[PDB]
C-alpha cells in the first residue's frame, strides 16, 4: 500500500470516463485550429517553427512589433526595462520579422545535432580500428595541428561567450533561438577541437593533448594576437547585442574564422596526409553555414532593408564593418605568419597559394555580407594587407 | 475620465504630428530630454500621458536616431552624446556622482536622472549601457544594506508619500 | 611510424572532453560581467553535470523521440486530446500558455547567470539550461498547440500570446517567473531563480500538476511536463553552487537571507493564489486539497531539504513565511471571487463549483461555505452563466462596496472587504500618482524601489471603457468575431457573444478615486 | 523515518479544523530542517524496471526509509540522507545501451543536491561544499 | 453514419474497460518476465539484441542447435531441406552461437544509419556553400577519383549482390542479420560513390556523373581485371554461405577493398587536395569495421574454435584463403598499375609509398585474420608479389 | 577555378541516386540465379519506391521513433 | 460507386442464414472483376490532418465515389478508379518538413497498384504493364 491516494485516471477509470464523456459537448466550440492563426507567415504557409517560437516574448506595443500593452511589471535599479530599446542602436518596424531559413526550434536542433553526436563516437571507434592516422605527416600532426588548431579553439570559446549578453538582451523570440544555438555550435566547435586532439593522444605515444601549449600560443603568440585582441573586443567589450552578433559572425568570423578553419587547417590536412582533421572540420562548415544563413536573415533580409529603418541600420552597419573588417585584417596579417612554420606545398602554402586563400576568403565575405550592406570593399586591397605579414 | 482605444488614439497622433516636426539633432535632443524629465520616472512632472508615454518616446526616439544617422559624422555617433559631450566624460561624471551620494535617496535619483538625460539616441548604446550597469551596481548595494532597517511607517516618511488609506 | 599502431577501437567519451573545459577561459582585464550585481565573491565551481554539446543533444533529442511519439502517435490514435474534462483542458490554456512566458523568462535569466559566471565549467552549464528552457518554452507551445488541434475548444488554446494581454491575472505572471528573474541582480538569479522558482515552485507547478492533469483525463500534459521537468535537476545544481560561493565570502553571505525573503515573497504573492485557484477550481476530480500539495512542496520539503538545511550556514527561513502559509489556506479562494467575478476578461471557460465540489471544498476549508460558497451560489441565482442575464459579478461586487484593487508591485488583485488571505490596503500618493500596496514585504519593496514599480494596471489602461469594448479591441472573440473565448460554464450552448456582455452595461472605474 | 517519508506523513492524515489548527500553529511559521531527500522518476519502460528491481531491492535494503508512492505518471520517492542509482546495474537489467545521461532521460525531480560521479547518480542530503 | 459499426476501445470505453478490469486476475500468473529467458547469454546478461533475435529460426534438432523436432512441412523438389546442413562445409555444435559485438537488430541498425543519411545532406548543402571544391587538384578530380573511384563501385555492388543467396541459405538468425546488415552496407558504398560524383557534377561545368566511363573502366580496363574477376567468382561462383561471408569479407574486402578505399582513394585525397572524398569513405571504413566485428566472431570466436569442429572447420577456412589470397594478390598486382597514371607524391605514390600501403594492408590483415585461423603468410613475399605490378 | 563556383547550396536526393541504380549491374556468362526456377522470362522492371540505403534507414527509423515512444513511454 | 464502396455493402448487409445464401450462390464461387481501390492510412496527428482536409476535401470533390470508415487504429478508404496524396500538400498542410517517404510512415495498406512519382503516392485500378 501507500500513505496517499491512488489517483484514478480520468482517460481509463470507467466511472471518471464516463464522467468526463458526459461533460465534454458533441460538437467543437470553434473551428480556428491552427496553433496562433494570426502570425504573419514569412514562406508561403505557416510554418510548425513559426507556430511553436513567435510571440513567445511578451513585448509591450512601445518595443516595435509586440502586441503588449504596459510596463513592465517589475525593472531593474534605476529604471532599465526587462527589454528595451536602449539594448541596440539598430531600430526596426517588428522585432519579430526575424526567421531562420533551417526553422530550428529546439527539437530539430537537438535531433540534428544528436545524429552527429553518435556518428562521430561510431567514426572514432572504426578510425582508430583503421589505423589511418599512420599516414599522417608527422611535423603537421605535431608542430602545427596540434599546437596551433588546439589554439583555434579559444577563438571559437570566445565566440561562444560573446552571445551571453546578446542571450539577455535580444529584442524577440526567434532572434533568441538563432543567437543560443550559433553559441552552442561554437562552444561546440571548441569541445570538438579538443576531442579531436584527445583522440589523437591515444594513438601517438608522446601526442600532448593537454592544453597548455595551445592556450600560452592564444594568449601569446603574436600570429593569434590580433584574433585575439578581436574576440576579447567583441565578447566583452560592447554590450549592443546586434553589434555582437554582426561583428562576430559576419565579419570576424566569415573572414578569419573562415580562412583560419576552411583555408589553413582543413584545406593544408589534405595537402598533409591528415585524413582525420577533415572529419572535425566538416562539422565546423556546415555549423558555419547554417549560422550564417539565421545571421543573413537577420541583418539583410530584416535590418538593412527595414521599410523604415534600412539605411539608417545599415549606417550602423557600415560603421561596424569598417571597425571590425580592420581588426579581422589584422588578425590574418598576424596569422599568415604560422605559413613561415609549415613545409612548402606549391599552390597552397606558397604566396601564389596564399594570395588565392585570401581571394576566397575576402572575395567570398564581399559577395555574402558587403554587398548585401552597401558596405563598398576592395578585394585585392585587403588580399594585399594581409600579404604583408606573409614571410617570402 | 474615459481612456481611449490602447493603440491608437488622438494623444498618439497628436505627439506624432510634433515629432515630425524634428528637423535637427539638436532639436530632437532637446525634445527627448524634456519629454523624459516631463512624462518619465516616479520624478516626472506629469501623469498626464501615462499611458501613452511609453510608445511616444519610442517615436521620438526613432526620430532622433534617423536624425542621427543622416547628419552626424560616424565618429560622433560612437564616441559623442548628442548634447555634444564626449561620451567617455559623461560617463565619468556619473559614476563619480553617485559614488559620492550619501544615501540611497541621493543615489537613486542621480540613477534616474542619468536615464532621463542620456538613454539612447542620446548617448551611444555601448556607453549608455555599461554607464547604468555601474550605477546599478551602486544604487542596488547602497538600498540592499539593511533592507529591513527602517518600519514602514519610517519609510512612508523618507519617501515623502501622502498617506490616503490604511485599512486596519 | 608508418606500419604500427595502436589500433584497438577508442572514442572520447564527454568526461574526458569536459575535465579540459576549465582551461578553456582566458585571463584579460575586460573578462567580467556587463551586468549590475551585488555579488562580487569568488566562484570558480565545478559542473556537476559533465555535459558537452554533442552529449547535451544526444540526451535532450532521446527525450524528444519518446515524448512526440506518445503524442503524435499513440495519444492521437487515442483520441486522447478529447478525453480531458472541460474545466481541465480550459485551465491548461492557463497553465500552459502562463507556464510558457516562465520558460522564455528563465532562457534571458539563464543568459544573465552564463553571463555573470566566472568558470568555464559554470558558463558551460548555463548554456546548456540556457538550451533547455529553450526547450520548455517549445514544450508549452506544444501542449496548447495539440489541444488546438484535437480538443473539442481551440480557442484560447490557439491565441494567448495576444488574447493574454486583456486580462488582470496574465500582469502578475509577467512578474511572478518573469520580470522577477531578469530585471535585477544578475548573480542573485543563482537565488531567485534557482533556489527559489526551480528547487522550489517548480514541483508543484509542473511535476504535482501532471497527477491532476491525469486525474482529469488528460495524458498530454504528463507526457510532455514530466519530460520538462527532467531538466531541472540540472538547473536546481548549478544555482546550488553560486549559493555555496555566496554563503562562504562574509561580504556576499550579508545580501542573501533579504534577497531570498523577497524572491519568496515575490513568487509565493502569485504562485500561491493563483495555482491553487487553477488546480482546486479548474478540475472537476481533485487530487488534495491544495494548501497540503502546498504544505508538502513548499513548506516542508523545500523548507526542509533546502531551506532548513542551510540554516546550519546562515540561511534564514523566509521572514514571509508565515503570511505565505496564510495565502497558502485561503489566498486562492479569494482568487477565485475575482477570476469568476472577471471572467470575461479572461480566455478560458469556468465552471462554478457543482454540489460536489462545494462538499469538497467545505470538508477541506471549514468556513468556506458560508463565505465564498454563499457568494457562488447567489451568482448563478442572479444568472451568472445565462447569457440572457445581463448580470457579471464585477458590477455586483461594486454595487455592495466590493471593490477590486490591484498591487502596484506584484499585480495580484485584492478585495479587502472579502479576502481571507493576507494583505490590507495601503494607498499612497506620491508626486501626483495613487499607488495601492497590499501586505508588509511589497509595500517595502515599492517605497525603497518606486522606479523599478511603475506597471501600468488595467483599471489605468481601461479607465472609464466598456468591457466588451476592450474584448474585442483585445481579439478575445472566437472566429465569428462575436462570441467570446472567455465563458461562464464549460457546456456546449448558450455561449455569450459581445452583445450579451454589453447589455451588462460594465465601465471600469478608478478604484482609487475614493482616495 | 520510513513513517515520516510518507507523503501524508504527520499533518497530512489531518483534514478540515484538525489540519488547520496544526497548519498555523506557532512552531509551524518556520521551516524545519529535514535529513531526507525527495526524487521522482518518470513512468516509462526503464523506469519501472529500475522501480522494482533496484530501488525497491536493493536501494531499499541498503536504506530501510526509502518510501516509494504511485503518483500516476510519476514515482515519489522519499528517504534519508540519500538515493543513489548506478546506471551500469540499470543497464545490465535492461540489455541495451544505457550511461548515466540516458538514466537522466526519465529522472523527473529532486529536493536534495543531486549530482552523478561515474556511473552512479545520486541525490543527498549532503550540503557539498559547506559540510565538511 | 459510416456503414460499419465504430469499434469501441476497450483500453476507454467505460463498460468494456469494467469488463476487461473484472476479468482480469488480481495476481500474475508467473513470475518470470524476461522473454526467451532461456537463450545461454554471450556477455554478462541477456541482452535486447539477444532476445528479439535469438530462435527466430525454426530449426529442428538435426541441424546443430535447434530446438524443435521433425522434417520441414514442404520441401524443395527432390527433396532439399527448406534449411539444411548440405548448405556449408562448416560444422559448428549450434548454429545459434554467433553474436554481433555491435548487437544490432534492425532498429539501432537504421538508427544509425538514418543519422548518416540526414547528416549526409546537411554536409553536402553547406559543403557546396563553402565553395571548398576550389582547392582540389583537378587532375586527381577529373582523371583519377571520377574514372576509377566511380568504377570501384562495381566491386561494392558486386559484394553486395553475393549476400543473395547467402541470406536464402544460411543457418541461423544472428547470422542471417549480420549478413543482411553487411549487404546494405555494401550497396550503400556503391550508392555513395554515386551520389559523391553527382555532387561534384553539380560544383564543375563539364564534370560527367555519368557510369558509362567507371563501368567501362570495372569490366574492361587491366587495372580491375583482377578484382572484377574475384568478384564475380565469390558471387555468382559458389553457394557454400560461409564461404561467400569469408572470402567476400574476410579476405578479398579486407585486403583488395581496405588497399582501394582507403590507402588509395582515402589516403590520396590527403595528399592531393581532395576535401570531399574523406567524408564518403569515412562511412565505408566505419560500415568495414563494423562488419568485420561480426565476421570476425563467426568465422573465429564460433567456427574456428567450435569445441568439436574448430580444426575441421581450419581446414576449408585455410583452403579458402590460400585461394582467394592469391586471388587477391593477382587483384592488387592489377591495381597498382594505377599509380603510373598518378601525380608522384613522396612517401605516397613512390615505390616506398606504396610498399609500405601494401605492408599495412598485409600486415594487419595476417593479425586481424591469418593468425586467428593458423594461416601462415609472409607478408614480405605478399608485398613484392603486388610491386612487381607497380611501374617506376 | 579556384577562385570562381556556384555556392548554390546543394544536396543529392534519393531519387538522383536511384536513377543510376540499373547501371549497377555488368554482364558475365556466370551472373544468374542459384536457385531452380520454371521462370526464365525478361525481368528487366523497373521498382516503383525510388529508395536507396540511406533513405531507407531514414524512413523505417522514422516508423520506430514513433512507435516506440507510444510502447515505452505513454 | 459511392454505396458499393461501404465496407459493409452488399452482402455484408446481410446476416444469419440471409448471408450464407448470397456467399454460397453459385454466381459467387468465382472472383469478380472490381475497379475499386483500397487504402489503409493508420491513425497519426499527420493522417488525421491529412483525411480530413485533403481526401476528404480536394480528394472527394475529384473523386466523389470515395468512402472513408473509422477502423478504431486505421481509416479504411476505399474508392472507384484511384486514390492520390500529394505529399507536397500534406507539408503545407502540417507545416514541417514532409516528402512522399515521410507520408509513406503512416500509409498501412494498399489493394491495387501503388506507386510514387515525384511528391505524389497514387494507388490505381490500373494494371500498369498490361493496361494501355
Ligand atoms: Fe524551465
Ligand atoms: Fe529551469
Amino acid at each position: 500500500p501507500q500513505s496517499s491516494q491512488v489517483t484514478k485516471r480520468g482517460l481509463t477509470d470507467p466511472e471518471r470516463a464516463a464522467i468526463i464523456a458526459a461533460a465534454v459537448p458533441d460538437h467543437a466550440l470553434d473551428t480556428q485550429r491552427k496553433y496562433h492563426y494570426f502570425i504573419q507567415p514569412r514562406w508561403k504557409r505557416l510554418s510548425e517553427y513559426e507556430q511553436l517560437s513567435c510571440y513567445a516574448q511578451p513585448n509591450p506595443d512601445w518595443i516595435a512589433g509586440g502586441l503588449d500593452w504596459g510596463d513592465w511589471t517589475q525593472k531593474f535599479h534605476g529604471g532599465r526595462p526587462s527589454w528595451g530599446n536602449e539594448s541596440t542602436e539598430l531600430r526596426t518596424t517588428d522585432w519579430y520579422r526575424h526567421r531562420d531559413p533551417a526553422r530550428r526550434w529546439h527539437h530539430p536542433y537537438v535531433k540534428d545535432k544528436s545524429e552527429e553526436a553518435r556518428y562521430t563516437q561510431r567514426f572514432l571507434a572504426a578510425y582508430s580500428s583503421e589505423g589511418s592516422i599512420r599516414t599522417i605527416d608527422p611535423y603537421w600532426r605535431d608542430e602545427i595541428l596540434n599546437k596551433y588548431f588546439g589554439a583555434l579553439l579559444y577563438s571559437e570559446y570566445g565566440l561562444f561567450n560573446a552571445h551571453s549578453s546578446v542571450g539577455r538582451d535580444c529584442l524577440s523570440d526567434t532572434i533568441r533561438q538563432t543567437a543560443v544555438f550559433a553559441a552552442l555550435d561554437k562552444v561546440d566547435n571548441a569541445q570538438m577541437i579538443q576531442m579531436e586532439r584527445l583522440f589523437i593522444a591515444k594513438l601517438v605515444p608522446g601526442f600532448d593533448a593537454s592544453t597548455d601549449v595551445p592556450k600560452k600560443i592564444w594568449t601569446t603568440d603574436p600570429i593569434y594576437s590580433g584574433a585575439r585582441a578581436t574576440v576579447q573586443e567583441i565578447w566583452q567589450g560592447v554590450q549592443d547585442w546586434n553589434e555582437i552578433l554582426w561583428a562576430g559572425h559576419a565579419v570576424y568570423d566569415a573572414t578569419f574564422g573562415q580562412f583560419a578553419r576552411r583555408e589553413f587547417f582543413q584545406r593544408l590536412a589534405t595537402v598533409y596526409g591528415d585524413t582525420l582533421t577533415p572529419f572535425f572540420t566538416a562539422q565546423s562548415q556546415t555549423y558555419f553555414q547554417t549560422t550564417r544563413g539565421a545571421i543573413d536573415d537577420l541583418f539583410v533580409y530584416c535590418l538593412a532593408n527595414d521599410s523604415e529603418f534600412g539605411a539608417h541600420n545599415r549606417t550602423f552597419l557600415n560603421a561596424w564593418t569598417e571597425h571590425y573588417l580592420a581588426s579581422s585584417v589584422a588578425a590574418l596579417k598576424d596569422f599568415v605568419g604560422l605559413y613561415a612554420k609549415v613545409e612548402k606545398v606549391a599552390g597552397a602554402t606558397d604566396r601564389a597559394g596564399v594570395s588565392e586563400a585570401l581571394q576566397r576568403v575576402f572575395g567570398d565575405w564581399k559577395i555574402d555580407y558587403a554587398d548585401k550592406i552597401g558596405f563598398r570593399v576592395d578585394v585585392d586591397q585587403k588580399v594585399d594587407a594581409v600579404l604583408a605579414g606573409y614571410k617570402n | 475620465a474615459k481612456r481611449e482605444p490602447i493603440h491608437d488614439n488622438s494623444i498618439r497622433t497628436e505627439w506624432e504630428a510634433k515629432i515630425a516636426k524634428l528637423t535637427s539633432v539638436d532639436q530632437a535632443t532637446k525634445f527627448i530630454q524634456d519629454f523624459r524629465l516631463a512624462y518619465t520616472s516616479p520624478f516626472r512632472k506629469s501623469y498626464d500621458i501615462d499611458v501613452d508615454y511609453q510608445y511616444i518616446e519610442r517615436k521620438i526616439e526613432e526620430k532622433l536616431s534617423v536624425l542621427k544617422t543622416e547628419k552626424l559624422p560616424v565618429a560622433d555617433l560612437i564616441t559623442k552624446a548628442t548634447t555634444g559631450e564626449d561620451a567617455a566624460a559623461v560617463e565619468a561624471t556619473w559614476i563619480a556622482k553617485i559614488k559620492a551620494a550619501k544615501s540611497k535617496y541621493e543615489a537613486e535619483r542621480i540613477h534616474i536622472e542619468f536615464r532621463q538625460l542620456y538613454k539612447p539616441p542620446v548617448l551611444p548604446v555601448n556607453v549608455f549601457l555599461r554607464t547604468d550597469a555601474a550605477l546599478g551596481t551602486v544604487l542596488m548595494e547602497i538600498r540592499n544594506t539593511d533592507y529591513y532597517g527602517t518600519p514602514l511607517e519610517g519609510l512612508r516618511k523618507e519617501r515623502g508619500v501622502k498617506v490616503l488609506h490604511l485599512q486596519a | 611510424d608508418a606500419l604500427k599502431v595502436n589500433r584497438a577501437p577508442v572514442g572520447v567519451e564527454p568526461q574526458e572532453v569536459h575535465k579540459w573545459l576549465q582551461s578553456f577561459n582566458w585571463d584579460f582585464k575586460e573578462n567580467r560581467t556587463k551586468y549590475p550585481t551585488k555579488y562580487h565573491m569568488a566562484n570558480e565551481t565545478k559542473e556537476q553535470f559533465k555535459v558537452i554539446a554533442k552529449e547535451y543533444a544526444r540526451m535532450e533529442a532521446a527525450k524528444d523521440e519518446r515524448q512526440f511519439g506518445t503524442l503524435l502517435d499513440g495519444l492521437t490514435r487515442l483520441g486522447a486530446g478529447n478525453k480531458v474534462h472541460p474545466r481541465w483542458g480550459e485551465t491548461m490554456k492557463v497553465i500552459s500558455n502562463f507556464l510558457e512566458v516562465g520558460e522564455y523568462n528563465a532562457i534571458a535569466a539563464s543568459a544573465m547567470l552564463w553571463d555573470s559566471a566566472t568558470a568555464a565549467e559554470q558558463k558551460n552549464g548555463y548554456l546548456a539550461q540556457v538550451l533547455d528552457e529553450i526547450r520548455h518554452t517549445h514544450q508549452c507551445a506544444f501542449i496548447n498547440h495539440y489541444y488546438s488541434k484535437h480538443y473539442h475548444d481551440p480557442a484560447g488554446h490557439n491565441d494567448a500570446r495576444r488574447t493574454r494581454a486583456i486580462g488582470p491575472l496574465w500582469k502578475g505572471m509577467k512578474r511572478v517567473f518573469a520580470d522577477g528573474f531578469i530585471s535585477g541582480d544578475a548573480v542573485e538569479c543563482s537565488v531567485n531563480l534557482q533556489l527559489v522558482g526551480e528547487a522550489c515552485f517548480t514541483n508543484p507547478l509542473i511535476v504535482a500538476v501532471t497527477e491532476w492533469a491525469s486525474a482529469n483525463g488528460d495524458e498530454i500534459t504528463p507526457t510532455v511536463f514530466l519530460s520538462v521537468e527532467t531538466d531541472e535537476l540540472r538547473h536546481m545544481a548549478n544555482g546550488y553552487q553560486t549559493v555555496v560561493s555566496i554563503a562562504n565570502d562574509p561580504a556576499s553571505a550579508k545580501f542573501l537571507n533579504t534577497d531570498l525573503n523577497n524572491a519568496f515573497w515575490t513568487q509565493q504573492k502569485y504562485f500561491t493564489p493563483v495555482l491553487g485557484y487553477l488546480f482546486e477550481y479548474g478540475s472537476k476530480f481533485k487530487v488534495e486539497p491544495w494548501v497540503k500539495t502546498w504544505n508538502r512542496w513548499v513548506y516542508e520539503d523545500w523548507g526542509g531539504i533546502w531551506i532548513g538545511r542551510l540554516g546550519k550556514y546562515g540561511v534564514e527561513s523566509p521572514a514571509s513565511l508565515r503570511d505565505a502559509k496564510r495565502d497558502a489556506y485561503w489566498a486562492h479562494h479569494d482568487l477565485a471571487l475575482a477570476a469568476y467575478a472577471m471572467w470575461p476578461l479572461g480566455f478560458a471557460r469556468l465552471a462554478l463549483p457543482d454540489e460536489e465540489d462545494q462538499a469538497w471544498f467545505e470538508a477541506n476549508y471549514p468556513g468556506w461555505a458560508d463565505h465564498y460558497g454563499k457568494i457562488f451560489n447567489e451568482w448563478k441565482k442572479l444568472g451568472y452563466e445565462d447569457p440572457k442575464s445581463g448580470f457579471i459579478p464585477y458590477q455586483w461586487l461594486l454595487a455592495n462596496g466590493h471593490d477590486v484593487y490591484i498591487d502596484r508591485v506584484s499585480q495580484v488583485p485584492f478585495i479587502p472587504s472579502l479576502a481571507k488571505g493576507t494583505g490590507s490596503l495601503r494607498v499612497h500618493e506620491f508626486n501626483g500618482k495613487k499607488h495601492s500596496l497590499t501586505d508588509d514585504w511589497g509595500e517595502r519593496q515599492w517605497l525603497i524601489e518606486p522606479e523599478r514599480y511603475e506597471c501600468h494596471n488595467v483599471f489605468e489602461q481601461y479607465e472609464g471603457r466598456e468591457l466588451s469594448e476592450v474584448i474585442a479591441e483585445g481579439h478575445g472573440v472566437r472566429s465569428d468575431g462575436k462570441t467570446l473565448i472567455a465563458q461562464p460554464h464549460t457546456r456546449g450552448d448558450n455561449l455569450w457573444t459581445l452583445e450579451d456582455i454589453k447589455r451588462a452595461g460594465c465601465v471600469f472605474p478608478d478604484p482609487l478615486a475614493k482616495f | 523515518s520510513s513513517a515520516a517519508n510518507a507523503y501524508n506523513a504527520g499533518i497530512m492524515q489531518k483534514t478540515g479544523k484538525a489540519f488547520a489548527d496544526e497548519f498555523f500553529a506557532e512552531e509551524n511559521q518556520v521551516v524545519h530542517e529535514s535529513n531526507a531527500v525527495v526524487l521522482v522518476l518518470m513512468k516509462s519502460d526503464e523506469i519501472d524496471a529500475i522501480i522494482e528491481d533496484i530501488v525497491l531491492k536493493g536501494g531499499k535494503a541498503k536504506n530501510p526509509s526509502i518510501v516509494v508512492e504511485d503518483k500516476a505518471g510519476f514515482w515519489w520517492i522519499k528517504a534519508d540522507g540519500a538515493i543513489e542509482i548506478d546506471a551500469a546495474e540499470a543497464g545490465e537489467l535492461l540489455g541495451k545501451p544505457f550511461s548515466v545521461y540516458d538514466l537522466l532521460i526519465n529522472v523527473s525531480s529532486t529536493v536534495g543536491r543531486a549530482y552523478t560521479l561515474g556511473t552512479k547518480f545520486t541525490i543527498t542530503s549532503e550540503l557539498m561544499g559547506l559540510d565538511r
